[PDB]
């Protein structure tokens, strides 16, 4: 019975370990450059105008 | 404001019975059965009649009870129990036949969001540990004690080392007694209420 | 004695 | 289905009263707010009175107030004091008012009753646009106000009255479109000027089109765009 | 036997090992140096929502950002207008003992489910005009304690028997089932692409999914304690979780790692929810120490603090056009910030 | 100038507006924001807003001692602000009768309250009894007026109205509300110590005993010298001391409304602990 649990298990790593993986720093710049695009569409870092802001 | 003053209309017509609905469901006490598999928690909460939470409410001399039996929730109760936290008092039950339900009592006692609820504990099937007790001795549950061979006794020293396990002084654990074949359950738990609502009235004015 | 009179605190 | 069914107009004698009553069903009549909206033999819609739901606020028209009253499951308009200009066809109009609402969605089927200052006036251009299957077409309406309120939504409706029938939705607050009506039809404008405009005009959608406006009360009607066959 | 496929085991976990740290040539603070912080991030209180008498457990906004549709355990669930602080709707529930809720982004449909392992799909815009049960997805084991939609048909839930499901809500049926996690699975989160979602359950492990295929992708670990609550990172490249630890970490897809943890001495409080801006430059993460914190998302550095609540919060998502930024707690107010 | 009674009273009269002013401005702001409108509360909530309310008109009364009359003001004031002072000090007597009686019903009749210990019948009682105080200090309201009849202005009213006033005023702000709250206070010490209050006792019959003394002392000195005025007339020793002792009377009468808050809602540990975080 557990055999084949553990039979599955391993066949589940294996298939996880299989994955390809680029470096880190690839997803880092890709965030730093995500968030640097869209900076001026933020109204929260950036606060709204009572002229745009909708709750004012 | 062409429309919105009937928006504005309908939303304080549905904040209306939001209102009135919270003080009706405000006059219910709410309860919470616990204990180990097969405690004897179902037949004390047929004797009142009528997998998730399985609520059982009754009416019992002008009060209004929920009690709500969680054992269907077979997950890790750290997640859940403090949907509880507002329950007005804990029933607690342990079978006498079989410990096992000590460590379960020391958690729920020493629970952060339970600080201030009473434990009503029972100690059901009463004949049953009788009779055990009378064909071999009571030490074989509890190794360590060595003290007096009788029910009379055997059930108090019980009922003493279950008590032990609280470590405040606002909670009070109205302990009894029950063999599953009489209807008492009920007015037990009508007077321990009865106390509990008292407490918490006076606690909150400040006067207790 | 009048001035003693004048006063009247505003509770009475 | 949902139903509006009415009943209790008729024939009456100048100077009396009369009690006509619409009964709902099919739905949650307890959170609507019911209206009444009438309309001449030969002429265009006109409104009525308005109650909200729980009975809240109560209004009614210029030539109206005095003279009617609007009171399970049932809306009266208790009626009195009748005279020969009251004799139209009044329909019973339900309607909700929340963020996104469809007000006006449903009319019932209508009762047929026979006598023996500064509100904003609608007028729309043409009340008589020939027209062919297969050809679009189009219907105007303007105001002697814009309806562009602050909040920037334009109270503007669009109705539809195939004859022979009760009238039905079509565009409400002038750009949004209402459930069951085919996307052939759209609305459009800006403040003052309306325009309702259909594309692949099938026969079945042949009737005359009235215009409404919801930014106060009396709610004015138009005088109607016949487009005939 | 069973102790070869053991030895087997280990040694994928290892060559997997391996090959996360072969691939972290450098931390994301080592990157992320050179860009100026965010500075003060201080928000006001511009509307407060007090229609609730009990403890609240979820806020989902709109796809349109102006109605906000809270669950409660006062018996409720209320679509509420952001703008105008008016209620649009309460509808009545079935069993009391919610713990998630759901705004269909097609604005039709409202999920709420909970103790009574039930997830429950009501319908907004029944012709009837009153609000009413379409659908009861019944079939799980445990409590579900997370749901969210991907159109008005297939809707996922996230459960405690360690078991997320797809369902189809025309038939009522378990359309796909995911099995993988080994204790309560206790929070979800759909991607943008709607093609993927990550799952945070009690083993203190982040697990990745394919709504799809139904096979696991991925496993993230790291987290000490359970996980309390993950997002996804707008970009849909990224994702991060709060634990119960009094961390927040960010987790990259394409890194299969963890990018940075946030934490700080001060705090030791069960984080309950996170949510990120927009542009994804601002996490703002709840706390049980009934103040909501505001976390850089790249300088893994606090920004402002968001209290004002007289108990834990429960709930913290912005809007989709990331104009506001609501909030729910025990303490039956829901506090929109901006 | 001066003597030394009024000089003590003077002093005194602005330490209690001072404290009172910025206890019952704490203790409101902290209930009326931070905290939710309870059944337990709501009594305290009202019963801080009338003892507020009495403290912040009380400095106009001690520059009227300082001025020694000669009201500078209009008729209108004249007229009102009496009216205002003595209902926020019967708004406050009231509010601790209700509250002693809200007390003994707690414990009195536990399955009572469970259904019908709304929070909607707690408003309407507040409600009723700040009705009562209105009614009961309507009269000084309408009896009063702003004459001149000198070189200085005076604002006044033994006339028999007066007489029948002073004795509703008393029997019904004074006596009616002893009598009450010794009576409930009394019913709750004996029904503690039969049973089930082995933890109480101690902490409840203290502070039972210590607002029944704070509030007789406070409230005996007021109409005492009430009662002494009318039956004894002036040109005599012993109304000469009365009239002395009048302004230290009014003094500690309105020094009971600053002790309320420290002694009704300060009194709950729970709301001490929200009190001292929120501070």
């Amino acid at each position: 019975a557990s055999i084949a649990q553990a039979r599955k298990l391993v066949e589940q790593l294996k298939m996880e370990a299989n994955i390809d993986r680029i470096k880190v720093s690839k997803a880092a710049a890709d965030l730093m450059a995500y968030c640097e695009a869209h900076a001026k569409e933020d109204p929260l870092l950036t606060p709204v105008p009572a002229s745009e802001n909708p709750f004012r | 404001s062409a429309e919105e003053r009937a928006a504005l209309e309908r939303s304080k017509a549905i904040e209306k019975n939001l209102k009135e609905d919270g003080i009706s469901a405000a006059k219910d006490v709410k309860l919470l059965l616990l204990g180990a598999d097969n405690s004897g928690k179902s037949t004390i909460v047929k004797q009142m009649k009528i997998t998730g939470i399985v609520e059982t409410h009754f009416t019992f001399k002008n009060l209004h009870f929920r009690l709500f039996d969680v054992g269907g929730q077979r997950s890790e109760r750290k997640k859940w129990i403090h949907c509880f936290e507002d329950v007005t008092a804990i029933i607690f039950c342990v079978d006498l036949s079989d410990h096992e339900s000590l460590m379960l009592f020391d958690s729920i006692c020493n629970n952060k969001f339970f600080i201030d609820t009473s434990i009503i504990l029972f100690l059901n099937k009463k004949d049953l540990f009788g009779e055990k007790i009378k064909k071999s001795p009571l030490t074989i549950c509890f190794p360590e004690y060595t003290g007096p061979n009788t029910y009379e006794d055997a059930a108090a020293y019980i009922q003493a080392q279950f008590e032990s396990k609280n470590r405040s002084p606002n909670k009070e654990i109205y302990c009894h007694m029950t063999c599953a074949t009489d209807t008492n359950n009920a007015q037990v738990i009508f007077d321990a209420v009865t106390d509990i609502i008292i407490a918490n009235n006076l606690r909150g004015c400040g006067l207790y | 004695q009048h001035r003693r009179d004048h006063v009247l605190g505003l509770a009475r | 289905d949902v139903q509006l069914v009415e009943s209790g107009g008729g024939l009456v004698q100048p100077g009396g009263s009369r009690k006509l009553s619409c009964s709902a069903s099919g739905f949650a009549f307890s959170s609507f707010g019911m209206h009444w909206v009438r309309q001449a033999p030969e002429k265009g819609l006109e409104w009525v009175a308005y109650i909200s739901s729980g009975s809240g606020t109560i209004y009614y028209a210029d030539t109206v107030k005095g003279r009617f009253t609007i009171s399970k499951n049932t809306l009266f308009l208790q009626m009195t004091s009748l005279r020969s200009e009251d004799t139209a066809m009044y329909y019973c109009v339900r309607s909700i008012y929340y963020y996104g609402s469809s007000p006006f969605d449903f009319w019932g089927q209508g009762t047929t009753l026979t006598v023996s200052g500064s509100d904003i006036v609608m007028t729309q251009a043409t009340s008589s646009v020939p027209v062919t299957p297969g050809e679009s077409v189009s219907i105007s309406c303007r105001s002697s106000k814009s309806l562009l309120h602050s909040n920037g939504n334009t109270y503007l409706y669009w109705f539809l009255q195939r004859p022979g029938q009760s009238p039905q939705l079509l565009i409400y607050r002038m750009s949004n479109l209402a459930s069951g009506v085919p996307d052939r039809f759209s609305g459009s404008g800006s403040g003052t000027a309306f325009t309702l405009t259909i594309s692949r005009l099938e026969a079945e959608d042949v009737g005359v089109y009235y215009c409404m406006q919801h930014l106060e009360y009396p709610l004015t009607f138009g005088a109607g765009t016949k487009l005939e066959l | 036997e069973l102790d070869q496929l053991r030895q087997e085991a280990e040694q994928l976990k290892n060559q997997i090992r391996d090959a996360r740290k072969a691939c972290a040539d450098a931390t994301l603070s080592q990157i992320t140096n050179n860009i100026d912080p965010v500075g003060r991030i201080q928000m006001r209180t511009r509307r407060t929502l007090r229609g609730h008498l009990a403890k609240i457990y979820a806020m989902h906004w709109g796809t349109d950002s102006r109605l906000l549709v809270s669950a409660s355990q006062d018996g409720k669930l209320i679509i509420w207008d952001s703008y105008t602080t008016n209620k649009v709707h309460a509808i009545p529930l079935r069993s009391s003992w919610v713990m998630t809720c759901a705004y269909a982004p097609s604005g039709n449909y409202v999920a709420c489910g909970g103790l009574d392992n039930i997830c429950s799909i009501y319908n907004l815009k029944t012709r009837e005009g009153n609000v009413r049960v379409s659908r009861e997805l019944a079939g799980h084991t445990g409590y579900l304690s997370c749901c969210r939609f991907l159109d008005d048909n297939q809707i996922v839930t996230s459960s405690g028997d360690t078991t997320c499901a797809l369902w189809d809500i025309e038939t009522g049926q378990q359309t796909t089932t995911f099995t993988g996690h080994t204790g309560d699975v206790m929070s979800l989160s759909l991607a943008p692409d709607t093609r993927l979602f990550v799952s945070g359950a009690c083993d203190a492990s982040a697990k990745l999914w394919d709504v799809r295929e139904g096979m696991c992708r991925q496993t993230f670990t790291g987290h000490e304690s359970d996980i309390n609550a993950i997002c996804f990172f707008p970009n849909g490249n990224a994702f991060a979780t709060g634990s119960d630890d009094a961390t927040c970490r960010l987790f990259d897809l394409r890194a299969d790692q963890e990018l940075m943890t946030y934490s700080h001495d001060n705090i030791i409080c069960g984080i309950t929810s996170v949510s990120f801006s927009k542009s994804g430059r601002l996490l703002l993460a709840g706390y049980d120490d009934f103040n909501c914190n505001v976390w850089d998302a790249l300088k893994a550095d606090r920004a402002g603090v968001l209290a004002g609540h007289d108990n834990r919060v429960s709930c913290l998502g912005v809007t989709d056009d990331g104009m506001a930024v609501a909030t729910g707690s025990w303490d039956s107010f829901l506090k929109i910030w901006n | 100038l001066f003597q030394p009674q009024d000089i003590a009273s003077m002093v005194i009269l602005g330490l209690t507006c001072l404290l009172g002013l910025l206890g019952n401005g704490l203790v409101l702001w902290v209930a009326g924001v931070k905290m939710k409108t309870t059944v337990n509360t709501v009594w305290f909530l009202h019963l801080t807003l009338a003892d507020f309310l009495c403290c912040l008109s009380l400095p106009f009364s001690l520059a009227h001692l300082i001025l020694q009359g000669h009201w500078p003001y209009g008729l209108f004031l004249c007229k009102l602000i009496p009216s205002i002072i003595i209902l926020n000090m019967f708004a406050s007597v009231f509010l601790l009768t209700a509250i002693s009686l809200d007390r003994c019903l707690i414990v009195h009749k536990p399955i009572w309250c469970q259904n019908h210990r709304n929070v909607r019948t707690a408003f309407a009682i507040c409600g009723c009894v700040w009705v009562v105080a209105f009614v009961m200090c309507v009269p000084v309201f309408v009896y009063r007026d702003l004459f001149i009849m000198d070189n200085r202005s005076i604002c006044r009213y033994v006339p028999t109205p007066l007489m029948a006033i002073t004795i509703t005023r008393l029997v019904v702000g004074f006596l009616v509300p002893f009598f009450i709250m010794v009576i409930c206070y009394s019913l709750i010490v004996f029904r503690m110590r039969k049973t089930n209050f082995t933890k109480s006792r101690n902490k409840t019959f203290r502070v039972a005993v210590a607002v029944v003394t704070v509030f007789f002392i406070c409230w005996t000195p007021y109409h005492l010298v009430g009662v002494l005025l009318l039956i004894t007339d002036p040109e005599s020793s012993l109304g000469e001391a009365v009239m002395s002792w009048d302004h230290m009377s009014i003094a500690l009468a309105s020094a009971n409304s600053c002790f309320n808050p420290f002694l009704y809602a300060l009194l709950g540990k729970d709301f001490r602990k929200k009190a001292r975080q929120s501070i």
